[PDB]
């Protein structure tokens, strides 16, 4: 059929300015990120100082869902540029420059050892007893 | 030949690799002399 | 030394401290003399 | 410079 | 034998005996995830550590000008005459002067020890 | 000098062609003070930026997704330190780098590029301290130096042909100790490159002349290969003391 | 519905996007005018068991760019935009990656 | 087109051409030449711009309270070697006259200094003092900046200099001094050594430096502790990997360091450390170190762990965390990166260090040789004088700051010419 | 170096040995002991070899080809296919299983070459391990005729049943961690 010899050629458009800047959101494959359960999400600048030059915090599905941290790419692309091609009804590709690159890594929604208790536990480095029971106690 | 054997005599003349290996051996001998002097001197002082 | 089929008379160690703790000060006198004589005369050099 | 048993 | 990681937090699982069903498990300590053990073996130690170094030998090694090669031993797969040979090139190899062989010519990379 | 360890003083094999074997002081400084060989050169230093740009152009994907993968991506491209990514094809990259070294676009003569085929690392060092020496380049079993180059150099003055033109032609190349580890050398072209009972058929370089392994003071010794080795050291020391 | 909410409609529609690495001369040529709405044409030719991608530079712009594809199974990428009205949105998921090389 | 058995002529023709172009001392000369130009500019550029304002407590009100004074050193210049006589007229100084009169063969160094002053009225004023004289640099003879450079043998004879004299030395106080090249271990290179009597079975060291812009070296160790020590848990766990990070009093577990860099999950840490997950031996090697760091499962907790072991304790907890973060960003692996999101690069390089330690422990790679001259570098006149000028230019900026701070606390004014002490550099 | 090799034993000589003797150093670089044989063992090489074996330190690591830890829920289950026979034999008339059996199994496998070189016996090794450790470690040894020399070690039966301990029912060092500690101790400290 036509699929074995189809040739597709589309016009390329690069608008001078776009109201919304374009970024890259990259997830590690082993994280097994799935968007079906993403009913809601909250992306905001971090408050670890407790703005434009600070990392990003994502909280999917509020506190109940997984949280991710995204950091801008340190290596600037002084000799490289990245563009994204999106399908549109007019049938022409549109290219938008990548303003920023972010790598998001997840944090488990598991109980977290308090710093004071963690220091006390590290004082006893030779944990002869099972560590799993210690985690259960906390 | 690879590990250091010198088949040429001094009269015949060492080939370049043999020359470098011979320099390595002579260097070891010189180092031995120079290091020996101080240790033997300390021992002699202690004994006396 | 106390193992079976080991000669108690002639079995000796190079360590003079072990000779001390096991066999006594006179045994060390002789063993130290033997060790010094060995190191001196290995070259063939003779010291009175 | 001679052999292993001699001198370097 | 190998190490497997949790599917929620991607931490390291630890083996745990199931006291009720007498089945080995792997449980993550930082969460409640548990997975039954399929291999039934946990800690294997090879004291003689006899390992075929053919697994540690790279085919790219055939491109090294500084290695010796012979035309005496042909390759098994392609029957190529050139074969570059070399010793263990490894520390703590016990005592082994055996020659390992790597086939020259592109992409074959077959390795035989004679 | 106080340390009596006989490890740091011994003439290492890597000193070949870059530090005089004979010329060393005798006393507390045996083997600790050394002298450059005649043809040895020391890198002055260069900016690694053009090399990194070339690597980015060729491939060397950085910030990849655990692509080493039992070093499936053959080789990890290093620079003066600084792992800057990895490439899938290491041999094409090495050959392209050598061609660029000849054309002198991105690689000055001093830029040193080492590929460790086992362990799969390419190091690409330009760090202002490396000691290197000129070696002729051998392609197949034939020296790249030919009668045209020698005839032009023989007419050196009023022909405006010099050593730098010989380097630019790609006939000679500067190799440092790390690259000396990865290079098959021939002492002489005629004796070694020519077909015989085949010791090696993959010579990649040839020594310009063996006698250049000696330094300034050991170079005055006539027939140094017929003397005992400590005697050449003694003559170096004493030739520093001759009256003239 | 809040300020920090992410518009995941692009993810729901499973919009596929392509990511391409292009050189600086091409990007600078595009940025020279950058307002004419045209920079070149992307032509894809498919055969029985092989596909090739190329980009032709605009004749006005110049006064062939083959594309090499890369596998995207090793990493999942998505594109999100921060609107000037503080309305974050997701445009789509990256389904293919390409590199542009000089001729 | 070949030259067979005519080779004895050819080799010496090419050697003749080599020594005709270069000569014997081209190391020294070249090094010095490079140094001057590149190094001095770099150093003058690399030093932080001088920031300065009057103390708020000293004067009441905020109308003129922050009179910000900013000093930037634009560009460098060197004149030909010059002697300033007692009358004050500059004269060219020939090397022979410097030897005879016991003078120093040196050249003046001029820096363009731009002073920008903000009076809090937003009327910032920039005044550029061009060719400000900061010191005198001794000139290596027959280098590009020596007067003897580019002179034919007849001209050299007219100046009572030998045509055959190599150069490559400095005339200081009338005496010829030769910088002797100093051997050193190579920087930015991972070397795995084994120490017999140490508590570590293997140690991997990287003497990292950022292009020698500052901080001559910042060495970091990743060492696997020996299993010789016997204990119940010690026997159970086996050898553990620790990291002797710079500016830290004691050892830090390696997995804790990886989590401080933001990589909390064990799988990601092992992805950086173990490039092939399929190999079981390396995973078994890494397992005990993961067991040691099982307590700390967060980046902030790891940073606090690092800060607690810092050389100077921080009273506040968040102070310790911030101190550890800044210390990692600057001191640890400076050559990989020093700012922003170089954390991933630092994690990859630290994983490479741990991986190479693991390969050495497993016997897959051989231990590095310290005497291998590939692992050695030679500091010529260039690097040595560059280190010297770094130190002295920092001291010069410090003295300028002290004088400026006094006069600024007064509020009268500041003069660049008075602040600069040429004595320092010279 | 350059010492004549009369025997395959290095000896400190020269200035360093003079330093050792003169300083009376507690730790000689090469402490050595020359042993003369009293009886016919001196004349006959086999008896001399017997004395050599009796005088040379041998750990379990030296004769152990490879060690593994399998979680075996039941002794009859025989997760390892090979032991199914001999385990059955030992469990045809089971001994010390009355209290309980350990759910973890340390299946050490010994190299026959090292065993026959040192002339060690499976009963000898088993007796040393079981007696030195006590009733806690129970060991099952293969016949020497079997191709694989296998020692199956299990933790204390009474400690597994926990009737003997009484006190609090709390695991100490779990069981597999304790087994790994035991393995390290046997490897470096058996002194067979
Ligand atoms: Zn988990
Ligand atoms: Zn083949």
């Amino acid at each position: 059929g036509p699929s074995s010899q189809n040739v597709t050629e589309y016009v390329v458009r690069v608008p001078k300015n776009t109201t919304k800047k374009y970024n890259i959101m990259a997830f590690n494959a082993a994280d097994k990120v799935n968007f079906a359960t993403w009913n809601q999400a909250r992306l905001e600048r971090d408050l670890s100082n407790k703005p434009e030059d600070q990392p990003w915090l994502l909280r999917v599905n509020g506190k109940s869902g997984r949280k991710f941290k995204g950091i801008k790419k340190g290596g600037v692309t002084e000799n490289t540029s990245y563009y994204i091609f999106t399908q549109c009804p007019d049938g022409a590709f549109e290219a938008f420059p990548v303003h920023n690159w972010y790598n998001f890594t997840p944090l488990a929604r598991h109980r977290t050892l308090t710093a004071e208790e963690a220091e006390e536990e590290w004082e006893r480095r030779n944990k002869v007893l099972n560590h799993f029971s210690i985690m259960q106690q906390r | 030949e690879s590990r250091g054997f010198v088949e040429n005599s001094y009269l015949a003349g060492l080939t370049p690799t043999e020359f470098f290996f011979h320099a390595m051996g002579g260097r070891e001998g010189l180092i031995d002399t120079a290091v020996k002097t101080a240790e033997t001197g300390y021992i002699q002082r202690r004994l006396i | 030394l106390s193992e079976k089929d080991v000669d108690p008379v002639r079995t000796t160690s190079n360590d003079i401290v072990e000779i001390f703790t096991v066999l006594g000060i006179e045994a060390v006198r002789k063993a130290l003399e033997r060790e010094l004589y060995h190191v001196i005369s290995f070259d063939g050099s003779y010291v009175n | 410079i001679w052999g292993i048993g001699c001198n370097p | 034998v190998g190490i497997r990681f949790c599917q929620e937090c991607n931490n390291m699982l630890y083996p745990k005996e199931d006291k009720e069903n007498r089945i080995l498990l792997y449980a993550c300590r930082n969460c409640d995830y548990q997975q039954e053990a399929d291999n039934s073996c946990i800690y294997v130690n090879k004291i003689t550590h006899e390992v075929d170094e053919l697994t540690q030998i790279i085919a790219d090694v055939s491109q090294d000008p500084t290695l010796p090669r012979t035309e005496d031993h042909p390759c098994q797969k392609c029957g190529h005459k050139e074969a570059v040979f070399f010793q263990s090139h490894s520390a703590r190899a016990e005592d082994a002067m055996r020659l390992y062989y790597v086939c020259t010519a592109p992409h074959c990379g077959h390795r035989w020890t004679e | 000098r106080d340390g009596k360890l006989a490890k740091p003083r011994q003439l290492h094999n890597t000193l070949w062609g870059m530090v005089c074997p004979a010329e060393t002081p005798e006393g507390h400084a045996v083997g600790l003070v050394k002298n450059l060989a005649l043809m040895a050169y020391i890198s002055v230093g260069s900016q690694p930026s053009p090399i990194l740009e070339f690597l980015e152009e060729w491939s060397m994907e950085n910030l990849e997704e655990i692509s080493p993968a039992a070093i499936a991506d053959a080789t990890k491209i290093f620079v003066n330190g600084c792992w800057v990514g990895i490439h899938k094809d290491p041999e094409q990259l090495m050959n392209t780098l050598r061609k660029l070294r000849r054309q002198m676009d991105i690689i000055v003569s001093e830029v040193s590029m080492i590929r460790d085929i086992r362990e799969r690392e390419i190091r690409i060092y330009t760090d202002a301290g490396r000691i290197c020496r000129p070696l002729l380049i051998v392609e197949k079993q034939k020296l790249l130096l030919k009668k045209r180059h020698i005839d032009q150099l023989k007419e050196r003055e009023y022909n405006n042909y010099s050593w730098q033109d010989l380097v630019a032609s790609g006939v000679v190349e500067y190799i440092d100790t790390l690259e000396e580890e990865t290079v098959m050398l021939a002492m002489t072209p005629d004796d070694l490159q020519e077909k015989e009972v085949a010791y090696c058929s993959t010579y990649t370089h040839c020594e310009i002349h063996p006698s250049m392994i000696l330094g300034v003071c050991a170079s005055i010794i006539p027939f140094p290969d017929h003397n005992q080795s400590p005697r050449n050291t003694y003559q170096s020391a004493m030739g520093k003391q001759a009256m003239g | 519905a809040e300020r920090g909410e992410l518009d995941l409609t692009g993810a729901k529609q499973n919009t596929g996007v392509w990511l391409v690495k292009v050189p600086k001369y091409l990007s600078q040529q595009w940025a020279k005018a950058s307002g004419r709405g045209e920079v070149g044409k992307l032509r894809i030719a498919k055969t029985q068991g092989r596909t090739e991608v190329s980009f032709t530079l605009n004749e006005d712009l110049a006064n062939e760019h083959p594309f090499v594809l890369q596998s995207v199974g090793g990493q999942t990428l998505t594109v999100f935009t921060e609107s000037s009205s503080d309305k974050l949105s997701l445009e789509g998921i990256v389904v293919q990656r390409a590199e542009c090389r000089p001729a | 087109e070949i030259t067979p058995d005519l080779w004895q002529e050819a080799c010496w023709i090419v050697i003749s051409s080599y020594f005709d172009e270069k000569g014997l001392v081209r190391q020294q000369l070249d090094s010095f030449d490079e140094f001057i130009q590149m190094s001095v500019q770099r150093i003058v550029e690399d030093a932080p711009p001088i920031d300065l304002q009057a103390e708020a407590q000293h004067a009441s009100g905020e109308v003129e309270e922050p009179p910000r004074y900013l000093l930037k050193f634009e560009q460098i210049y060197l004149s030909k070697p010059t002697h300033w006589e007692r009358d004050g007229a500059p004269s060219p100084m020939m090397p022979n006259e410097a030897r005879l009169r016991n003078l120093t063969y040196s050249a003046p160094l001029y820096v363009d200094i731009t002073k920008t002053v903000i009076k809090e009225g937003e009327e910032q004023l920039q005044t550029q003092h061009q060719k400000t004289f900061i010191g005198k640099i001794p000139i290596m003879l027959r280098s590009t900046y020596c007067l003897l450079n580019g002179l034919t043998d007849r001209d050299l004879c007219e100046l009572n200099e030998c045509p055959l004299d190599p150069g490559g030395y400095f005339i200081i106080n009338g005496s010829e001094k030769v910088l002797i090249a100093q051997e050193k271990m190579a920087t930015n290179t991972v070397y795995v050594f084994a120490k017999k009597d140490s508590k570590y079975a293997y140690t991997g060291e990287c003497r990292s430096c950022l292009e020698n812009s500052s901080r001559p070296t910042s060495t970091i160790w990743v060492s696997m502790l020996a299993r010789g020590g016997q204990g119940a848990k010690k026997s159970a766990i086996g050898q553990r990997i620790v990291a002797t990070l710079p500016y830290i009093k004691q050892e830090v577990p390696i997995i804790i360091v990886f989590r401080a860099l933001g990589f909390v999950s064990d799988r990601d840490i092992l992805e950086h450390i173990i490039y092939d997950f399929e190999d079981p031996e390396m995973m078994e090697m890494v397992k005990p170190s993961l067991d040691e760091a099982f307590v700390i499962q967060e980046q902030n907790v790891a940073l606090n762990f690092i800060g607690s072991r810092g050389a100077k304790p921080g009273v506040t907890k968040e102070k310790r965390i911030k101190y550890a973060k800044e210390v990692l960003q600057k001191e640890m692996l400076p050559h990989v990166g020093v700012s922003d999101f170089c954390e991933t690069k630092k994690a990859y390089f630290l994983g490479y260090m741990v991986h190479r330690l693991l390969l050495a422990a497993l016997g897959r790679r051989e231990l590095d040789d310290r005497d291998h001259y590939g692992n050695k570098r030679l500091d010529l006149a260039g690097p040595l004088l560059a280190f010297l000028f770094r130190g002295m230019f920092k001291n010069l900026l410090k003295e300028v700051r002290i004088y400026a701070q006094k006069f600024i606390d007064r509020g009268k004014d500041f003069n660049l010419e008075l602040a600069i002490k040429t004595r320092i550099i010279s | 170096f350059h010492y004549a090799g009369v025997s395959a034993k290095n000896v400190t000589l020269g200035v360093p040995r003079l330093k050792e003797l003169i300083n009376i150093s507690k730790k000689p670089k090469t402490p050595s002991l020359t042993v003369f044989l009293l009886g016919q063992s001196a004349r006959d090489a086999e008896r001399a070899k017997d004395i050599l074996c009796r005088l040379e330190h041998t750990t379990l690591r030296k004769v152990t080809a490879n060690t593994a830890i399998y979680y075996d829920p039941n002794p009859q289950s025989t997760v390892v296919a090979e032991d199914q026979e001999w385990v059955n034999v030992y469990y045809e008339m089971p001994d010390f299983d009355v209290a309980r059996i350990s759910p973890w199994l340390l299946r050490v496998e010994l190299d026959r070459k090292h065993m026959t070189d040192r002339k060690l016996t499976m009963e000898q090794i088993a007796e040393k391990i079981n007696a030195g450790f006590g009733d806690d470690l129970n060991c099952i040894f293969n016949d020497d005729n079997a191709e694989k020399l296998v020692l199956r070690i299990r933790i204390m039966n009474s400690d597994e049943n926990k009737m003997q301990e009484e006190e609090e029912v709390v695991d100490k060092m779990d069981d597999d961690v304790f087994l790994r500690c035991i393995e390290s101790n046997m490897l470096t400290d058996m002194t067979l």
